[PDB]
DNA sequence: TCTTATAAATAGTT
DNA sequence: AACTATTTATAAGA
Protein backbone atom coordinates (compact mmCIF):
# COMPACT_ATOMS: atom_id res chain seq x y z
CA UNK A 1 0.00 0.00 0.00
CA UNK A 2 0.88 3.72 -0.17
CA UNK A 3 1.37 3.26 3.68
CA UNK A 4 1.57 0.01 6.29
CA UNK A 5 -1.67 -0.51 7.85
CA UNK A 6 -2.01 -1.93 11.36
CA UNK A 7 -3.83 -4.84 11.64
CA UNK A 8 -6.60 -3.28 13.81
CA UNK A 9 -10.30 -2.69 13.26
CA UNK A 10 -10.91 -0.11 10.45
CA UNK A 11 -13.51 3.12 12.51
CA UNK A 12 -14.22 5.04 9.12
CA UNK A 13 -17.51 3.04 7.34
CA UNK A 14 -16.34 3.80 4.37
CA UNK A 15 -12.63 2.92 4.43
CA UNK A 16 -14.17 -0.18 5.80
CA UNK A 17 -16.10 -1.19 2.96
CA UNK A 18 -13.56 -0.33 0.37
CA UNK A 19 -10.86 -2.36 2.04
CA UNK A 20 -13.86 -5.30 2.63
CA UNK A 21 -14.29 -5.51 -1.09
CA UNK A 22 -10.96 -5.15 -2.32
CA UNK A 23 -9.10 -8.00 0.29
CA UNK A 24 -12.10 -10.19 -0.45
CA UNK A 25 -11.67 -10.42 -3.68
CA UNK A 26 -8.06 -10.98 -3.39
CA UNK A 27 -8.66 -13.56 -0.51
CA UNK A 28 -10.89 -15.38 -3.34
CA UNK A 29 -7.76 -15.19 -5.99
CA UNK A 30 -5.26 -16.13 -3.23
CA UNK A 31 -7.76 -19.53 -2.85
CA UNK A 32 -8.37 -19.86 -6.77
CA UNK A 33 -4.42 -19.97 -7.10
CA UNK A 34 -4.29 -22.53 -4.34
CA UNK A 35 -7.20 -24.61 -5.64
CA UNK A 36 -5.08 -24.95 -9.04
CA UNK A 37 -1.96 -25.21 -8.21
CA UNK A 38 -1.67 -27.52 -5.44
CA UNK A 39 -5.18 -29.31 -6.95
CA UNK A 40 -7.40 -28.22 -3.31
CA UNK A 41 -11.22 -28.25 -3.62
CA UNK A 42 -11.77 -24.89 -1.28
CA UNK A 43 -14.88 -23.51 0.48
CA UNK A 44 -14.87 -19.92 2.02
CA UNK A 45 -17.51 -18.43 4.29
CA UNK A 46 -17.37 -14.94 4.97
CA UNK A 47 -20.04 -12.87 6.91
CA UNK A 48 -19.22 -9.19 6.69
CA UNK A 49 -20.14 -6.60 9.74
CA UNK A 50 -23.87 -6.22 9.37
CA UNK A 51 -23.56 -10.33 8.53
CA UNK A 52 -24.57 -10.42 4.79
CA UNK A 53 -22.90 -13.69 3.54
CA UNK A 54 -20.87 -14.01 0.84
CA UNK A 55 -19.45 -17.13 -0.49
CA UNK A 56 -16.77 -18.69 -2.90
CA UNK A 57 -16.37 -22.57 -3.68
CA UNK A 58 -13.21 -23.70 -6.56
CA UNK A 59 -16.14 -25.81 -8.13
CA UNK A 60 -19.11 -26.49 -5.81
CA UNK A 61 -20.11 -25.21 -2.84
CA UNK A 62 -22.33 -27.94 -1.95
CA UNK A 63 -20.07 -30.95 -3.06
CA UNK A 64 -17.80 -29.28 -0.23
CA UNK A 65 -19.73 -29.12 2.18
CA UNK A 66 -21.24 -32.14 2.34
CA UNK A 67 -17.83 -33.51 2.09
CA UNK A 68 -17.25 -31.92 5.34
CA UNK A 69 -20.07 -33.82 7.00
CA UNK A 70 -18.59 -36.97 6.19
CA UNK A 71 -15.31 -36.30 7.48
CA UNK A 72 -15.10 -36.88 11.26
CA UNK A 73 -12.55 -34.48 12.06
CA UNK A 74 -10.55 -32.18 10.85
CA UNK A 75 -6.44 -33.18 9.92
CA UNK A 76 -6.06 -29.68 11.10
CA UNK A 77 -7.87 -26.37 12.80
CA UNK A 78 -6.94 -23.35 13.08
CA UNK A 79 -8.19 -19.74 14.36
CA UNK A 80 -7.03 -16.47 14.55
CA UNK A 81 -5.52 -17.53 17.46
CA UNK A 82 -3.34 -19.88 16.10
CA UNK A 83 -2.39 -17.80 13.10
CA UNK A 84 -0.92 -14.85 15.37
CA UNK A 85 0.84 -17.73 17.41
CA UNK A 86 2.44 -18.96 14.20
CA UNK A 87 3.24 -15.21 13.29
CA UNK A 88 4.79 -14.67 16.91
CA UNK A 89 7.28 -17.54 15.77
CA UNK A 90 7.51 -16.41 12.66
CA UNK A 91 8.92 -13.15 13.61
CA UNK A 92 10.27 -10.64 11.87
CA UNK B 1 -21.32 -31.15 19.26
CA UNK B 2 -19.38 -30.62 15.98
CA UNK B 3 -21.38 -34.07 14.86
CA UNK B 4 -24.68 -31.77 15.70
CA UNK B 5 -23.66 -29.24 13.64
CA UNK B 6 -22.52 -31.74 10.93
CA UNK B 7 -25.62 -33.17 10.92
CA UNK B 8 -27.57 -29.98 10.55
CA UNK B 9 -25.28 -28.77 8.00
CA UNK B 10 -25.79 -32.28 5.94
CA UNK B 11 -29.99 -31.59 6.31
CA UNK B 12 -30.18 -27.72 5.28
CA UNK B 13 -27.57 -28.72 2.33
CA UNK B 14 -29.51 -31.60 1.14
CA UNK B 15 -32.97 -30.15 1.39
CA UNK C 1 8.39 -14.67 -6.75
CA UNK C 2 11.87 -15.24 -8.18
CA UNK C 3 10.27 -16.01 -11.53
CA UNK C 4 6.64 -15.88 -12.47
CA UNK C 5 4.47 -19.19 -12.48
CA UNK C 6 1.47 -20.13 -14.46
CA UNK C 7 -1.43 -20.76 -12.65
CA UNK C 8 -1.65 -24.71 -13.25
CA UNK C 9 -1.35 -28.11 -11.23
CA UNK C 10 2.32 -28.82 -10.08
CA UNK C 11 3.21 -32.63 -11.37
CA UNK C 12 6.24 -32.53 -8.21
CA UNK C 13 4.72 -33.92 -5.51
CA UNK C 14 7.12 -31.77 -3.33
CA UNK C 15 7.02 -29.16 -5.25
CA UNK C 16 3.12 -29.33 -4.82
CA UNK C 17 3.11 -29.78 -0.92
CA UNK C 18 5.68 -27.07 -0.30
CA UNK C 19 3.63 -24.45 -2.44
CA UNK C 20 0.56 -26.15 -0.49
CA UNK C 21 2.15 -25.54 3.40
CA UNK C 22 3.55 -22.17 2.39
CA UNK C 23 0.30 -20.52 0.44
CA UNK C 24 -1.89 -22.23 2.90
CA UNK C 25 -0.52 -20.14 5.88
CA UNK C 26 -0.67 -17.04 3.32
CA UNK C 27 -4.64 -17.71 2.57
CA UNK C 28 -5.13 -17.96 6.19
CA UNK C 29 -3.05 -14.52 7.08
CA UNK C 30 -5.01 -12.67 4.46
CA UNK C 31 -8.30 -14.48 6.17
CA UNK C 32 -7.13 -12.95 9.70
CA UNK C 33 -5.93 -9.90 8.55
CA UNK C 34 -9.68 -9.19 6.59
CA UNK C 35 -11.91 -10.59 9.88
CA UNK C 36 -9.92 -8.29 12.11
CA UNK C 37 -9.72 -4.97 9.42
CA UNK C 38 -13.46 -5.34 8.42
CA UNK C 39 -15.20 -7.02 11.49
CA UNK C 40 -15.53 -10.25 10.01
CA UNK C 41 -16.46 -13.83 10.68
CA UNK C 42 -14.77 -16.12 8.09
CA UNK C 43 -14.81 -20.11 7.82
CA UNK C 44 -12.36 -22.19 5.13
CA UNK C 45 -12.17 -25.52 4.21
CA UNK C 46 -9.86 -26.85 1.73
CA UNK C 47 -9.25 -30.37 0.65
CA UNK C 48 -5.82 -31.17 -0.65
CA UNK C 49 -4.51 -33.71 -3.29
CA UNK C 50 -5.00 -36.74 -1.02
CA UNK C 51 -8.09 -35.47 0.71
CA UNK C 52 -7.28 -34.34 4.09
CA UNK C 53 -9.39 -31.90 5.19
CA UNK C 54 -7.90 -28.41 6.92
CA UNK C 55 -10.02 -25.86 8.27
CA UNK C 56 -9.84 -22.26 9.15
CA UNK C 57 -12.27 -20.03 11.26
CA UNK C 58 -11.53 -16.49 12.45
CA UNK C 59 -13.08 -17.44 16.06
CA UNK C 60 -15.76 -21.19 15.56
CA UNK C 61 -16.41 -22.78 12.76
CA UNK C 62 -19.29 -24.79 14.15
CA UNK C 63 -21.32 -21.12 14.75
CA UNK C 64 -19.98 -19.96 11.32
CA UNK C 65 -21.76 -23.22 9.60
CA UNK C 66 -24.53 -23.16 12.04
CA UNK C 67 -24.96 -19.29 11.18
CA UNK C 68 -24.53 -20.12 7.51
CA UNK C 69 -27.52 -22.92 7.87
CA UNK C 70 -30.02 -19.83 8.58
CA UNK C 71 -29.37 -18.22 4.94
CA UNK C 72 -31.24 -19.72 2.30
CA UNK C 73 -29.73 -17.41 -0.36
CA UNK C 74 -25.66 -16.56 0.11
CA UNK C 75 -25.91 -12.58 -0.90
CA UNK C 76 -23.66 -13.18 -3.16
CA UNK C 77 -21.61 -16.72 -4.49
CA UNK C 78 -18.55 -17.08 -6.47
CA UNK C 79 -16.51 -19.34 -8.29
CA UNK C 80 -13.26 -19.78 -10.14
CA UNK C 81 -15.08 -19.81 -13.13
CA UNK C 82 -16.19 -16.04 -11.55
CA UNK C 83 -12.52 -15.56 -10.52
CA UNK C 84 -10.69 -16.36 -13.87
CA UNK C 85 -13.08 -14.04 -15.84
CA UNK C 86 -12.54 -11.24 -13.42
CA UNK C 87 -9.09 -11.65 -13.99
CA UNK C 88 -9.79 -11.44 -17.89
CA UNK C 89 -11.38 -8.53 -17.79
CA UNK C 90 -7.82 -7.44 -16.51
CA UNK C 91 -5.43 -8.81 -18.76
C1' DT D 1 -12.82 2.92 -11.13
C1' DC D 2 -8.23 3.76 -11.76
C1' DT D 3 -3.42 4.58 -10.81
C1' DT D 4 0.45 4.12 -8.27
C1' DA D 5 3.66 4.17 -4.85
C1' DT D 6 4.57 1.02 -1.54
C1' DA D 7 4.01 -3.05 1.36
C1' DA D 8 3.69 -7.86 1.39
C1' DA D 9 3.89 -12.60 -0.49
C1' DT D 10 6.52 -16.07 -2.66
C1' DA D 11 9.56 -19.19 -6.39
C1' DG D 12 13.67 -20.35 -6.78
C1' DT D 13 18.08 -20.87 -4.88
C1' DT D 14 20.17 -22.02 -0.92
C1' DA E 1 14.45 -24.29 7.02
C1' DA E 2 17.13 -19.57 4.93
C1' DC E 3 17.18 -16.09 2.14
C1' DT E 4 16.00 -12.63 -1.42
C1' DA E 5 15.08 -11.06 -5.82
C1' DT E 6 10.84 -10.80 -7.89
C1' DT E 7 6.06 -10.96 -8.36
C1' DT E 8 1.81 -9.77 -6.33
C1' DA E 9 -1.25 -7.21 -3.39
C1' DT E 10 -3.10 -3.01 -1.87
C1' DA E 11 -3.75 2.06 0.77
C1' DA E 12 -4.22 6.21 -0.48
C1' DG E 13 -5.04 9.40 -4.38
C1' DA E 14 -7.36 10.52 -8.14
Amino acid sequence: GRKKIQIQRITDERNRQVTFTKRKFGLMKKAYELSVLCDCEIALIIFNHSNKLFQYASTDMDKVLLKYTEYNEPHESRTNADIIETLRKKGF
Amino acid sequence: GSGEVKMKLQEFVLN
